[PDB]
């Protein structure tokens, strides 16, 4: 309690990001050094006041993956100093240099997610952070120093061998024998000193044994000749893929003044030998020659680490400042005293006290700074004040509507909080704005932390991240395979690589970005927690991006694909009342494993990206259903997800793993929902380190390609049919024989997936019923060739809803006089929603078989007609009530036999004749529509035309197919301007196939208003609103709607029992039509 | 027609012919969504518009590259003869190209996955109602599905995005296309 | 088939339709496994099990034959090995005709190994 | 036409034909000649449609002008046929004037048949 207030206060996170207001303009270098704007350049960039900006961000070097170090938040202000008109700050670009004690030396590193270093430029500070005066600068020195190490860097990242690691790879020797590499040495070089030189190479030998040698020379002289050479077994394998090589070494040299040439020879023409980079260090002298000079001292050093030296330089322009930056953020201003013409003095420690660190005293005449390269203005934003998502989808820009879509589709269907976010904006808010790897996983330790805080013990994080996008292996697309025309630089997501001890091997993994405990260091990537899962749609276009979210929104919301699990190649696992209720529950997950389709270098030029690799088009069988010991499994419905790795992965002697099995994969959550996939996979993952078993080289990384929100289409709760005319249906197969105007009493109960009678499972049932089974049927001739049909007409018995109470249900219906011929089985398909717990039901039964009617027709049917109602525009409307000028007059009509349409032959005909008057004799056969869906049921629907305010009177006389008639008279009273404006809607087909269109007949013709048709599924949610205007022009005539079968998220709908009706949306509320059943078949 | 000259009556023309690359609609990339250098910058095949009367409909077909015959101008490219078959692999890049011809060769080579077909002697298996030598005709025939590429976007996103035949037709070899008709 | 029993193997090349086809001469291969390949699942008590196939059903024979005529006939000796496995075996047969270069192909569950 | 008008289209739609998805517009293709003065350096075309929001776009216009046989220091292809006062295959004398006799004139409704 008192415990949660000293958890916010000591929050590392902030409440709200810089970012959140202010101006804010994006920078960025390509080199390490001081920069400078002008308040011209500011005031040109937006910012009114020049006086209230400052620089912000990290730069090029890579963030720590040891996040203990990352001390930072948010947006980091940088030291800045100001002269008049202008602003400089020292930045970092993408190389970086270290110290490495055991060596003596000093070694480069590139940033690999990016090819420059990016800041901010922001008046939201109101001031900049003055940069401040160097205090480390010790009282005494205990050498004073001649000269400093001047680094130098040859490398070409050319080729990207995606086994080797994180590196690319330079020259190639394979046909040019000798490379030669030119240096410039500029001005305070010394003519004469110890030259290092670190020579990092690659090699793989094509014949065995063989006197190769690598050789390097500088200015002639030679440095150094190493000996190469590989086994017949090493040369015959296919992983081998090269020998890294790091030579280091002090060469005393003379005459080195204006260039260095080095000369790289390899003895073999025909191997595979690459250049990776040269570095060079040179001696020079501590003297302004009209450069900038990055002031670094590590070799010979004359001091311990901590003690300070006097450094004195010389030639010295007076415009000139000594900066100690190790960092941007830890810039300073080195205080310099001047001791003669053009010549400073400062003292200062060469090397930290530490005695792993080389301090870096930057010499640079401000004259000469210029600016970096303004890239623009940004947006504000606030992901650092975002509420704890449920997802987190991290998209790129093009991509952003197709997320944002599956985005609203999560928010509105699953009712999830998801945040989406352009990884731009994660770089802005986690790195500076420089691309990074870990900016996605601090971003996600932000919620993580936060999440822990109050979360109770036991519980596991319940965010997810999606990446929305494709990943490249050379994350800067440096290398010559990605310049080229014809696939072309669009923006990925970042890809991380986890490289092991020394580079030995690596492989790239999203696992990286779910890693958000504060465990330590010694914990190497491989056995690290899995706290969030991740998930990635490798998809790089729009078009790819639309197919995956169309691919996920139709899979949850077919229904009936999750119901052919429940109808139930099937390999039988051999695992080496209650033991079988926990079988039921178990699956299986098998990796697919993404090959090497190329001999060797084909695969490093054209198999670029994640998507490229894991070929992300739905492969052979990935989850299994388990339904001596011997347990027999089956696969089923296509789960968007794939799990992918490309390295392989053995047993207890070399018995290769061909996946995992999750003992209690499909076992409902406290919410009564099966788990998502992202869920039961990270609790997977999480339990291959923590089992003491897979502990060597048992553990394997794969990635999760798909949503980590999807849940499996299976069901939680299944309708079973009971009795069907007082037979028991179960295990029968067209055996409840039903005939023609037959009334058949259906009884049935829901239950949960193992079968359990679920007496809490209450709402309504949806069914409808069919004489057959969709069949393919050719249409022969005396040609070879046949176009062929599916009888996609298994005529439609029956069609309606039933409520479910306390777990059960019954109801019936009249079987149609209709096709019998149809030989064997028939269908019931069985949908029950609980409008409490939200949960669905879902069965299908092939009992039923329709019989032959026997045939006469005899004049039994002396009952006439029924009117099931009789209304003027409203459901609520009893004869006599008062009703505006122009009605719209409803009708449900009920006959065994049928009614008639037939026209002529007397009168036959369906009429309505107001005030017993011949004047309006109506033909309404014309506006009968017989019912697809309840035998002998039929409607009538029709727009009575205007009359003066007065009492009126009308008959209704409608004929069945047997002669027998009916009337219904009833009353109404007309009244200028009184009822409300109200359309009702028929759907012509019905049962629906590809197409549907819908008539809407009204009550007030001309007149401007709006009105539009609903669709609804089994669970009340809206499918659809198809909207329409009712135009002067079209007087008293209704209007049609075409519908392609789409729903709101743009996806064609499946096969089922849906519920349209038409709203008129008026100005003083609402009127709604009575819904009606409509069936869809061929999707 | 060097075939013809030679070929004795009743022979049909053996050779075939497959489009190595996939086509734009939009053959020469001057439309607003082609200005891209990806799609700019990559040579495709071409594609053919089977244009009818007046510019009412059209069709995109591959057929029109196997016309062949010397028939009059009278009958439209709908009904004239399908001389030689024509194929395409609708692949961009080099990478989508080998994938494609692994799976062909990978084919080929599978000798045990044409004896699964084969190993169907234990009785998505569906009935076909039609109208010892009359079941010989049914174990020689088969039903070839069409694979129908959809209208996925409202309106407006086909066009801008939808730009060629791969686009449409989406390439990797989808959904149940070849039955064989089995009998006991 | 018993284990160090010798087995005889007779059998026929047809064509697709089922028809003995005397034309079909040249070799025939044929490997025999003692079962089937299976999915193991290497248990504990925890509810992750990562799990192999007994990609090893033993392969008991291996060779070549003659095919002269349409038909062929070979023997092997069962070796002294695993027959634990439940259910049948496989005997997997592929054949060459030399002159058409022609390829027949067959598979058989109908050997079961015992103790 | 530099603000004569040249023609007006009335264009109209059913709530079907809106409702339709296959629909995808209705092309239009309007011929006219219009008498016309003053025009001499440039000729400005206002195409102008009375409603807002639907999908309607412009595929071209052709313009075809009447113009004296008379260099003008840019190559012309000369192309006879409004009002022709003569009839198919009937010749016509062409009188060119200002020409600078580095000009010919070729007779060329192709490349391979140029003359
Ligand atoms: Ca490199
Ligand atoms: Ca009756």
């Amino acid at each position: 309690s008192s415990a949660r207030l000293q958890q916010r206060a000591m929050g590392k996170t902030a409440d709200r990001s810089l970012m959140a207001s202010g101006h804010w303009v994006k920078i960025r270098v390509d080199a390490s050094g001081v920069y400078r704007l002008t308040d011209e350049q500011l005031r040109a960039n937006g910012f009114s006041d020049p006086s209230k900006v400052g620089v912000f961000g990290y730069g090029g070097g890579v963030l720590p993956e040891d996040l203990s170090r990352i001390t930072t938040d948010d947006l980091p202000p940088v030291p800045v100093l100001r002269q008049g008109n202008a602003l400089y700050f020292y930045a970092v670009g993408p190389v970086t240099w270290f110290y490495n004690p055991a060596k003596t030396t000093m070694e480069h590193t590139v940033n690999t997610y990016s090819t420059h270093g990016y800041y901010f430029l922001s008046d939201a500070a109101g001031a900049p952070l003055q940069m401040s005066q160097y205090t480390g600068g010790g009282a005494s020195a205990e050498a004073l120093i001649d000269y400093y190490d001047e680094l130098m860097l040859h490398e070409q990242e050319l080729y990207s061998p995606k086994e080797s690691g994180r590196d690319l790879y330079g020259e190639s020797f394979s046909a040019v024998n000798t490379r030669t590499v030119k240096f410039p040495l500029r001005g305070n070089t010394r003519s004469s000193g110890e030259l290092g030189t670190v020579f990092s190479y690659i090699a793989k030998a094509r014949s065995a044994g063989g006197g190769r040698e690598m050789s390097l020379s500088a200015n002639g002289i030679l440095i150094f000749s190493d000996p190469f050479s590989m086994t017949s077994n090493e040369v015959s394998n296919s992983y081998l893929a090269g020998k890294k090589r790091r030579l280091y070494r002090s060469t005393p040299m003379n005459s080195l003044v204006n260039e260095l040439r080095l000369d790289a020879n390899y003895s073999m023409t025909g191997d595979a030998v690459n250049l990776d980079f040269i570095e060079v260090a040179t001696q020079n002298d501590l003297r302004y020659d009209g450069a900038p000079m990055h002031i670094r001292r590590f070799s010979n050093l004359p001091v311990l680490g901590g003690e300070s030296c006097r450094f004195v330089i010389s030639e010295v322009p007076e415009s000139l400042v000594v900066l100690q930056a190790n960092s941007s953020l830890t810039a300073s201003l080195v205080p310099v005293k001047t001791v003669g013409d053009k010549t400073i003095e400062f003292v200062a420690p060469p090397k930290g006290q530490d005695r792993r660190t080389i301090n870096t005293f930057y010499a640079v005449d401000l004259s000469q700074a210029s600016a970096p390269e303004i890239l623009g203005a940004v947006p504000n934003q606030n992901l650092h004040g975002e509420e704890i998502p449920d997802l987190i989808i991290v998209s790129t820009q093009a991509l952003l509507p197709e997320a944002d879509r599956l985005a609203t589709y999560r928010r509105e269907k699953n009712g999830l909080k998801v945040l989406v976010v352009l990884q731009e904006q994660v770089f802005n808010e986690f790195s500076g704005g420089t691309p990074d790897a870990t900016a996605y996983r601090l971003f996600a330790k932000m919620f993580y932390d936060r999440w822990k805080a109050n979360a109770p013990v036991g519980e596991t994080f319940p965010m997810q991240m999606l990446l929305f996008g494709d990943g490249a292996h050379d994350n800067r697309k440096v290398s010559v395979a990605w310049q080229k025309p014809y696939l072309q630089q669009t923006e990925f997501l970042l890809t991380f690589q986890a490289v092991n001890s020394t580079n030995v091997n690596s492989y790239v993994t999203d696992d990286y970005f779910g890693l958000l405990d504060d465990q330590p260091a010694s914990v190497n990537i491989g056995w690290r927690n899995y706290n969030m899962a991740v998930g990635r749609f490798p998809v790089r276009t729009p078009a790819e991006a639309r197919i995956a979210v169309d691919k996920t929104i139709r899979y949850e919301e077919d229904r009936e694909s999750g119901a052919w699990r429940i109808r139930a190649m099937p390999v039988r696992a051999f695992q080496d009342k209650k033991k079988m209720l926990e079988t039921l529950q178990s699956g299986i997950i098998l990796l697919n494993y993404a090959g090497h389709g190329g001999p060797a270098g084909w695969s490093d030029e054209h198999l670029l990206t994640l998507n490229d690799i894991h070929n992300f088009n739905y492969k052979h069988m990935p989850i299994w259903i388990t339904a001596g010991e011997e347990v027999f499994l089956h696969e089923k419905s296509g789960t968007p997800i794939m799990f992918s790795t490309t390295r392989v992965v053995y047993n207890t002697q070399n018995e290769k793993i061909n996946g995992f099995m999750l003992r209690r994969m499909f076992e409902k959550a406290k919410d009564g929902r099966y788990r998502t996939m992202g869920e039961i996979i990270r609790s997977a993952k999480q339990g291959m380190l923590s089992t003491v078993f897979p502990d060597s080289i048992n553990q394997l990384s794969f990635f999760l390609m798909g949503d980590p929100s999807v849940r499996m289409n299976l069901p939680t709760h299944k309708v079973q049919l009971t009795a069907i005319n007082g037979q028991d249906p179960e295990g029968q197969y067209g055996t409840i024989m039903l005939k023609s105007l037959e009334r058949v009493a259906l009884k049935g109960k829901v239950t949960d997936e193992k079968g359990t009678f679920d007496e809490t499972f209450s709402g309504k049932v949806f069914l409808t019923v069919f004489d057959g089974r969709k069949k393919m049927t050719a249409l022969e001739e005396e040609g070879n060739d046949l176009s062929l049909v599916y009888y996609d007409y298994p005529n439609v018995m029956y069609a309606g809803i039933a409520e479910v109470k306390d777990g059960l249900f019954e109801t019936s219906f009249i079987v149609p006089k209709d096709v019998n011929y149809s030989e064997h089985e028939g269908r019931i398909n069985l949908y029950a929603y609980n409008e409490s717990t939200k949960a669905e039901a879902m069965g299908v039964d092939f009992s039923i078989r329709v019989q032959p009617g026997i045939p006469d027709e005899v004049t039994e049917d002396n009952t006439p007609p029924e009117i099931i109602s009789c209304f003027l525009n409203d459901s609520t409307f009893r004869s006599g009530d008062e009703v505006n000028p122009t009605p719209l007059f409803m009708a449900e009509v009920f006959d065994l036999n049928g009614i008639n349409i037939t026209g002529s032959g007397v009168g036959h005909d369906i009429t309505l004749c107001i005030d017993g008057r011949a004047d309006l004799t109506y033909n309404l056969n014309a506006y009968f529509t017989s019912s697809a869906t309840d035998a002998g049921v039929g409607t009538i629907l029709f727009m009575i035309p205007a009359l003066a305010e007065g009492d009126h009177t009308a008959r209704l006389t409608v004929w069945d197919i047997f002669n027998n008639a009916v009337h219904h008279d009833f009353s109404f009273r007309v009244v200028d301007g009184i009822a409300p404006d109200v359309a009702d809607v028929i759907l012509f087909p019905n049962p629906v196939r590809e197409s549907a269109t819908f008539r809407i007949f009204h009550n007030r013709p001309g007149s401007d208003l709006n009105v539009v048709v609903e669709i609804y599924d089994f669970t009340g949610r809206l499918v659809n609103s198809l909207p329409v205007k009712t135009y002067s022009s079209s007087y008293g005539e209704p209007i049609e709607i075409k519908w392609d079968l789409t729903s709101k998220y743009g996806v064609k709908i499946g096969n089922g029992f849906y519920l349209y009706r038409c709203v008129v949306n008026s100005p003083g509320g609402q009127t709604a039509s009575m819904a009606k059943k409509m069936i869809v078949v061929a999707q | 027609d060097r075939w013809k000259a030679n070929a004795p009556v009743g022979e049909t023309f053996p050779m075939q012919m497959l489009l190595f690359g996939d086509g734009a609609h939009d053959n020469r990339k001057v439309s607003v969504a082609w200005q891209k250098p990806y799609l700019q910058q990559t040579e495709f095949l071409l594609t053919f518009q089977a244009v009818n009367s007046t510019n009412v409909n059209s069709y995109v077909t591959d057929d029109y590259f196997g016309l062949l015959d010397d028939q009059p101008a009278s009958v439209n490219i709908g009904w004239r003869n399908y001389n030689m078959a024509v194929g395409r692999f609708p692949v961009r890049t080099p990478a989508e190209a080998r994938i494609a011809v692994d799976k062909t060769i990978r084919y080929e080579e599978d000798r045990e996955s044409g004896a699964w077909r084969i190993r169907a002697c234990f009785a998505m298996p569906v009935r076909a109602f039609q109208d010892k030598k009359k079941m010989l005709e049914t174990l020689q025939s088969g039903i070839i599905l069409l694979n129908y590429a959809g209208h996925g976007g409202p309106a407006g996103w086909s066009d801008e995005h939808l730009l060629t035949l791969n686009d449409i037709h989406n390439f990797n070899y989808k959904h149940m296309p070849i039955w064989i008709t089995a009998t006991c």
